[PDB]
C-alpha cells in the first residue's frame, strides 16, 4: 500500500553515542575568498566567457576594444 | 464536520470552538467521539469511530482498526500536502488546539474525561507506524502541552497574588482568610492535575520522538521545547529538559540543527536567563564553535549568532582561541556567514568601544589596520570592509580620520604607525572609497546587478560628493608624501576614478586639479613599474573626460608630458641604433624606460600626433638585423607598434579619411605581422609569448569581421594568415601550452588565456578548423586545466560547422593512436592504459554529438567514412591475408556506433564492404576480434 508505514521509529542508542562522539561529516574546512588582487581580477576576467568576449592584449580605451567587440560575431 | 470546517477556513475557530463546548455540555460521548474523529481525520483517515467502539474497544484496537480502513490515493498525509490551502491547514489546526484550552481553561479541563481521552489517544497515535498518524499525533501533543503550559504560567500568577493576599491577611491579622485559604487549596488541586497532564505529554511522547527516524517530527519537538523554556522558565529551563538539546545539536541532519540553535538564541535574548544556562554553554561552547564551520552555511549563520548573543550574557566563556576561529570567517566566500562573522568581530573588538589623530574612530582605524596585519589569510582588505560595513559604516565611511593617521604628525604619547601599517591604511581606505562610490560588493560577495532603491542612488550621490571634496585637496598631499613607494602609490592612484570631475568646476578646486595633474606627471618620470605607469595613464583618461569643462585643462597637462617623453626616446634612439659602437646597459636601461612608459600612455591614449611606428619599426628591425636587443626592450616595441596601428584604425571609420590612409595602415599591419611571427621563432620564451597575443590580437581586428557592419570601405584593409603562420601559431601552444604534467596558479591563467587566444580565432574562421585536432586530442589529459576552453571550442566550432568539427574530431583520435603505435608499436596490447584512454575519449566525444540526434545525420555518418577508411589504409607489409595495420583504430571508432540512426548504420556498414573481402570476414583472435566488434556495433 502507499501508506508510508515505518518498521524503524526511533534511532539506536549506539547511533546516538556515536554522533555525541564524532561529529566530522557534519563539520567542514574554510573557503576563503580571492587573496591577493590578482586572483580577485582573474575571478572576474578568468571565465570562458570573458575570455572569449575579451582580447588577450588589455585594451585600456573603449574605442580601442570597439574595434575587437565589433568583430566577434 | 470539524476537519471539514477547518479545512474550508471560513469561520473563526472561537465559534467552532464555542459551538462543540455548547455540544458537550449537552451530551458528553457524543462530542468527544466528534473530538477524537478530528484528530483521525486530520491525518487522512477517511474511516469513522462509531459510538459502539469508543464505548467497548481500546485505544491500541482503534488504531488498528483505523490503520485497515485508511483509504489512499497517494502516501501524502495532509501535513505533506504542498498547496496554499494546505498552508492554511496547519496554522488551523494548530490554533484549533490552542483555542480549546483557552475555553475549557476554566472548568472542563478538570473534569477526569476530555483531556484524559485526549492524552490517551494521542499518546496511542505518537506511537503508531504509520507517519501520517505520527507526524499528526506528535504536532497535536506538542501544541496542547504548549496550551497547558499557559494554563500552568496562568495558574502560576493567580497562585502568587493569592499567596501575597494571605500574607497581608495573616500580617492584619475573619472569614477572609478561611475563603482566600479556600482559594489556594483549590489551585493546589489545579496544579497538580495540570502538572500531572504535563508529564503525561513529556514522557509519553516527547522523549521517545525526538530520537525518531524522521527528521521532521524530531525538529517539532525541538522547536516546541524552546518555546515551552522560554514561556516558563521557572519551570522548564533546569537541565533536565536542556539535555535534550545539547545532544540534538550532534544531529546529522542540518534542520534539526538548526531548530535547536533558533531554539537557543530565544534563550539568549533575555539577559536575566543566566545563571541557569551558565552550565548548558560550559559543555557545548565546543560543539557550538565548531558549528560555526558547518556543512550547511545557514546552520554556520545561526551559530555565529547564537555566540554574539552569548558574547553580550556572558563573555568570559568563549576563549581567545574559540574567538579566533569565528574571526576567520570575516574572509568567507559566503557574504551571509561573513557578514555574521563582521557583526561578531564588532561586538568584541569594535562596539565595545575631537577630528584627525584625535578624533573619536582613529583608535578603531587603528585596531581594524592591527587585525588586518596579524589575520595572514588575506593580503588584500576588500573582504574585510565587505563583510564589516554593514556595521561599522560609522568608522569605515570616516576617511578624515584615515587620511588624518596618514598626513598628520603623531601626537605627544602616540607611537608612529610603520610603513606596513601606513600601507595596511591605504588598502583599507582605497576599499571603503570604492563600495561607498560603486555600491555593489566584491566578486564572490554578491550579484553585482541590484537596481539600487531611492536612499542608495542618495547615499551614493552624497559619499561621491564627499570622497571628491575630502581627496579633491587630500591626493595630491598623499603622493608626495607616498611617490617613491610603488604598492602605495598605485593604490592611492586610483582614488581619481571615484570622483564627481563637476565638483572641481562647481567647486572652484581647479588649483587642486593642477597639483594632482603635476604629481602624476612626477611619479612617471620617476617610476618604471608596469603596474604604477598603467595607473598613471588610466588616471589620466578618467581626468580626459570631454564632458566635463576640466578637459581643456588636462589635455594641455597630457599634451605636455607625452612632448618630453617622445622628444627623449627620439634622442636616445638616434644614438643607440647608431651602425657601430657597443650598447652600454645604462643607454639601453634608459631606452627601456621610455618605451615602457610611451606603451603604457599609448594604451589609453591617441598620441598619433606623434608618429612613434618609425622608431617601433627601427628598433624592432635591429633586433631581426643584429640579434642583440635586450628582451624588455622587444616586448614593450611589439606593445607599441600595436597601439599605434589599433589607434589609426579607429580615426580611419570617418569617411574624412583618403585612401592613403587605408594604403598607408594596410602595409603598416603587413609589416608588423612578419616582424610578429620572426620573435614568434625567439629563444625567450617571453618574446614569443607576447608576439602569440598581438598576433592573435591583430589577426581578430584585421579580419574579415572588419567588413561586417556596413563597415565596406574596409575590405582593402583584411588580413587573411597564411599556411606558414597557422603552422608556426600552433607549435607555440603544443609547446607553450599543453606542457609535461602560487606561481602554479599564476602560470595556468597565463596558459589558460594564451590557449584562449588560439581557441578564438577557431570560433571566429580565422584559422583553418583542421587546427583545432591538437586541442581536442588534449581533452581529458588536460580536463582540469583547460577543459573548458576546449569544451566551449567545441561547441562553438559546431554552431559554425558539424561536419567539419566531426572530421576534427576523429584526426584527433587518429592522431593519438598512431602515437600510441610509434611508441608501443603495432603488436600493442589491447588492455593497455594508453588505448583505453584513447577510448575514454572517443565516450566523451560521442556525448558531444546527441544534441538533436536528427539533425546531426551528415556529421556522425561523416565521422564514420573518415574512421573507417584510416582503419583500412596501410596494408599488412607480411601478407594480404594477415589483418591490416591500425585496423585496432576502429575499437576506438566502436564508440559512436550508437549515435548512428538504425538507417545511417546500414549505409556505413557497406561503406564497410568497400575496405573489407569475404575472406577478411574470417573469425579470429588475431586482430581480426576488433574489426568483429565494429561489425557486431553497426548490425545491431
Amino acid at each position: 500500500r502507499k501508506l508510508i508505514v515505518d518498521s524503524v521509529k526511533e534511532l539506536d542508542s549506539k547511533t546516538i553515542r556515536a554522533q555525541l562522539s564524532d561529529y566530522s561529516d557534519i563539520v567542514t574546512t574554510l573557503d576563503l575568498a580571492p587573496p591577493t588582487k590578482k586572483l580577485m581580477m582573474w575571478k572576474e576576467t578568468g571565465g570562458v566567457e570573458k575570455l572569449f568576449s575579451l582580447p588577450a592584449q588589455p585594451l585600456w580605451n573603449n574605442r580601442l576594444l570597439k574595434l575587437f567587440t565589433r568583430c566577434l560575431t | 464536520m470539524l476537519f471539514e470546517v477547518v479545512k474550508m477556513g471560513k469561520s473563526a475557530m472561537q465559534s467552532v470552538v464555542d459551538d462543540w463546548i455548547e455540544s458537550y455540555k449537552h451530551d458528553r460521548d457524543i462530542a468527544l467521539l466528534d473530538l477524537i474523529n478530528f484528530f483521525i481525520q486530520c491525518s487522512g483517515c477517511k474511516g469513522v469511530v462509531t459510538a459502539e467502539m469508543f464505548r467497548h474497544m481500546q485505544n491500541s484496537e482503534i488504531i488498528r482498526k483505523m490503520t485497515e480502513e485508511f483509504d489512499e490515493d497517494s502516501g501524502d498525509y495532509p501535513l505533506t500536502m504542498a498547496g496554499p490551502q494546505w498552508k492554511k491547514f496547519k496554522s488551523s489546526f494548530c490554533e484549533f488546539i490552542g483555542v480549546l484550552v483557552r475555553q475549557c481553561q476554566y472548568s472542563i479541563i478538570y473534569d477526569e474525561y476530555m483531556m484524559d481521552t485526549v492524552i490517551s489517544l494521542l499518546t496511542g497515535l505518537s506511537d503508531s507506524q504509520v507517519r501520517a498518524f505520527r507526524h499528526t499525533s506528535t504536532l497535536a501533543a506538542m501544541k496542547l502541552m504548549t496550551a497547558l503550559v499557559n494554563v500552568a504560567l496562568n495558574l502560576s500568577i493567580n497562585m502568587d497574588n493569592t499567596q501575597r493576599q494571605y500574607e497581608a491577611e495573616r500580617n492584619k491579622m475573619n472569614e477572609r482568610l478561611e475563603l482566600l485559604l479556600q482559594k489556594r487549596k483549590e489551585l493546589q488541586e489545579n496544579q497538580d492535575e495540570i502538572e500531572n497532564m504535563m508529564n503525561a505529554i513529556f514522557k509519553g511522547v516527547f522523549v521517545h520522538r525526538y530520537r525518531d527516524a524522521i527528521a521532521e517530527i524530531r525538529a517539532i519537538c525541538i522547536e516546541e521545547i524552546g518555546i515551552w523554556m522560554k514561556m516558563y522558565s521557572d519551570a522548564f529551563l533546569n537541565d533536565s529538559y536542556l539535555k535534550y538539546v545539547g545532544w540534538t545539536m550532534h544531529d546529522k541532519q542540518g534542520e534539526v540543527r538548526l531548530k535547536c540553535l533558533t531554539a537557543l538564541q530565544g534563550l539568549y535574548y533575555n539577559k536575566e536567563l543566566n545563571s541557569k544556562l551558565e552550565l548548558f554553554t560550559s559543555r557545548f561552547k565546543d560543539r557550538i564553535v565548531s558549528m560555526t564551520l558547518d556543512k550547511e552555511y545557514d546552520v554556520a549563520v545561526q551559530a555565529i549568532k547564537l555566540l554574539t548573543l552569548v558574547l553580550q550574557s556572558s563573555e568570559e566563556v568563549l576563549t581567545a582561541e574559540d574567538c579566533e576561529n569565528v574571526y576567520h570567517l570575516v574572509y568567507s566566500a559566503h557574504r551571509p556567514v561573513a557578514v555574521a562573522a563582521g557583526e561578531f568581530l564588532y561586538k568584541k573588538l569594535f562596539s565595545r568601544r575631537r577630528r584627525g589623530r584625535q578624533g573619536p574612530n582613529a583608535n578603531l582605524v587603528k585596531t581594524l589596520v592591527f587585525f588586518f596585519l596579524e589575520s595572514e589569510l588575506h593580503e588584500h582588505a576588500a573582504y574585510l570592509v565587505d563583510s564589516m560595513w554593514d556595521c561599522a559604516t560609522e568608522l569605515l565611511k570616516d576617511w578624515e580620520c584615515m587620511n588624518s593617521l596618514l598626513l598628520e604628525e603623531p601626537l605627544s604619547g602616540e607611537e608612529a604607525l610603520t610603513d606596513r601599517q601606513e600601507s595596511a591604511l591605504i588598502e583599507i581606505m582605497l576599499c571603503t572609497i570604492r563600495q561607498a562610490a560603486e555600491c555593489h560588493p566584491p566578486v564572490g560577495r554578491g550579484t553585482g546587478k541590484r537596481v539600487l532603491t531611492a536612499k542608495e542612488k542618495k547615499t551614493q550621490l552624497d559619499d561621491r560628493t564627499k570622497i571628491t571634496e575630502l581627496f579633491a585637496v587630500a591626493l595630491p598631499q598623499l603622493l608626495a608624501k607616498y611617490s617613491v613607494d610603488a604598492e602605495k602609490v598605485t593604490n592611492l592612484l586610483q582614488l581619481p576614478q571615484y570622483f564627481d570631475l563637476e565638483i572641481y568646476t562647481t567647486g572652484r578646486l581647479e588649483k587642486h586639479l593642477d597639483a594632482l595633474l603635476r604629481q602624476i606627471r612626477n611619479i612617471v618620470e620617476k617610476h618604471t613599474d608596469t603596474d604604477v605607469l598603467e595607473a598613471c595613464s588610466k588616471t589620466y583618461h578618467a581626468l580626459c573626460n570631454e564632458e566635463f569643462t576640466i578637459f581643456n585643462r588636462v589635455d594641455i597637462s597630457r599634451s605636455q608630458l607625452i612632448d618630453e617623453l617622445a622628444d627623449k626616446f627620439n634622442r636616445l634612439l638616434e644614438d643607440f641604433l647608431q651602425e657601430g659602437e657597443e650598447p652600454d646597459e645604462d643607454d639601453a636601461y634608459q631606452v627601456l624606460s621610455t618605451l615602457k612608459r610611451i606603451t603604457a600612455f599609448h594604451n589609453a591614449h591617441d598620441l598619433s600626433k606623434w608618429d612613434l611606428f618609425a622608431c617601433n619599426y627601427k628598433l624592432l628591425k635591429t633586433g631581426i638585423e643584429n640579434g642583440d636587443m635586450p628582451e624588455q626592450i622587444v616586448i614593450h616595441a611589439l606593445q607599441c607598434t600595436h597601439y599605434v596601428i589599433l589607434w589609426q584604425l579607429a580615426k580611419i571609420t570617418e569617411s574624412s579619411s583618403t585612401k592613403e590612409d587605408l594604403l598607408r595602415l594596410k602595409k603598416q599591419m603587413r609589416v608588423f605581422c612578419q616582424i610578429c611571427q620572426h620573435y614568434l621563432t625567439n629563444v625567450n620564451t617571453t618574446v614569443k609569448e607576447q608576439a602569440f597575443t598581438i598576433l592573435c590580437d591583430i589577426l581578430m581586428i584585421f579580419s574579415h569581421q572588419i567588413m561586417s557592419g556596413g563597415r565596406d570601405m574596409l575590405e582593402p584593409l583584411v588580413y587573411t594568415p597564411d599556411s606558414s603562420l597557422q603552422s608556426e601559431l600552433l607549435s607555440f601552444i603544443l609547446d607553450h601550452v599543453f606542457i609535461e604534467q602560487a606561481s602554479k596558479i599564476e602560470a595556468l591563467h597565463k596558459r589558460r588565456n594564451l590557449l584562449a587566444a588560439f581557441c578564438k580565432l577557431i570560433v571566429y574562421t580565422v584559422v583553418e578548423m583542421n587546427t583545432a585536432a591538437d586541442i581536442f586530442k588534449q581533452y581529458m589529459k588536460y580536463y582540469n586545466d583547460y577543459g573548458d576552453i576546449i569544451k566551449e571550442t567545441m561547441s562553438k566550432t559546431r554552431q559554425i560547422d558539424k561536419i567539419q568539427c566531426a572530421k576534427t574530431l576523429i584526426l584527433s583520435l587518429q592522431q593519438l593512436f598512431n602515437e600510441m603505435i610509434q611508441e608501443n608499436g603495432y603488436n600493442f596490447d589491447r588492455s593497455s592504459s594508453t588505448f583505453s584512454g584513447i577510448k575514454e575519449l572517443a565516450r566523451r566525444f560521442a556525448l558531444t554529438f546527441g544534441l538533436d540526434q536528427l539533425k546531426t545525420r551528415e556529421a556522425i555518418a561523416m565521422l564514420h567514412k573518415d574512421g573507417i577508411e584510416f582503419a583500412f589504409k596501410e596494408p599488412n607489409p607480411q601478407g594480404e591475408s594477415h589483418p591490416p595495420l591500425n585496423l585496432a583504430f576502429l575499437d576506438i571508432l566502436s564508440e559512436f556506433s550508437s549515435k548512428l540512426l538504425r538507417q545511417d548504420k546500414r549505409t556505413v556498414y557497406v561503406y564497410l564492404e568497400k575496405f573489407m573481402t569475404f575472406q577478411m570476414s574470417l573469425r579470429r583472435e588475431d586482430v581480426w576480434l576488433p574489426l568483429m566488434s565494429y561489425r557486431n556495433s553497426l548490425l545491431a
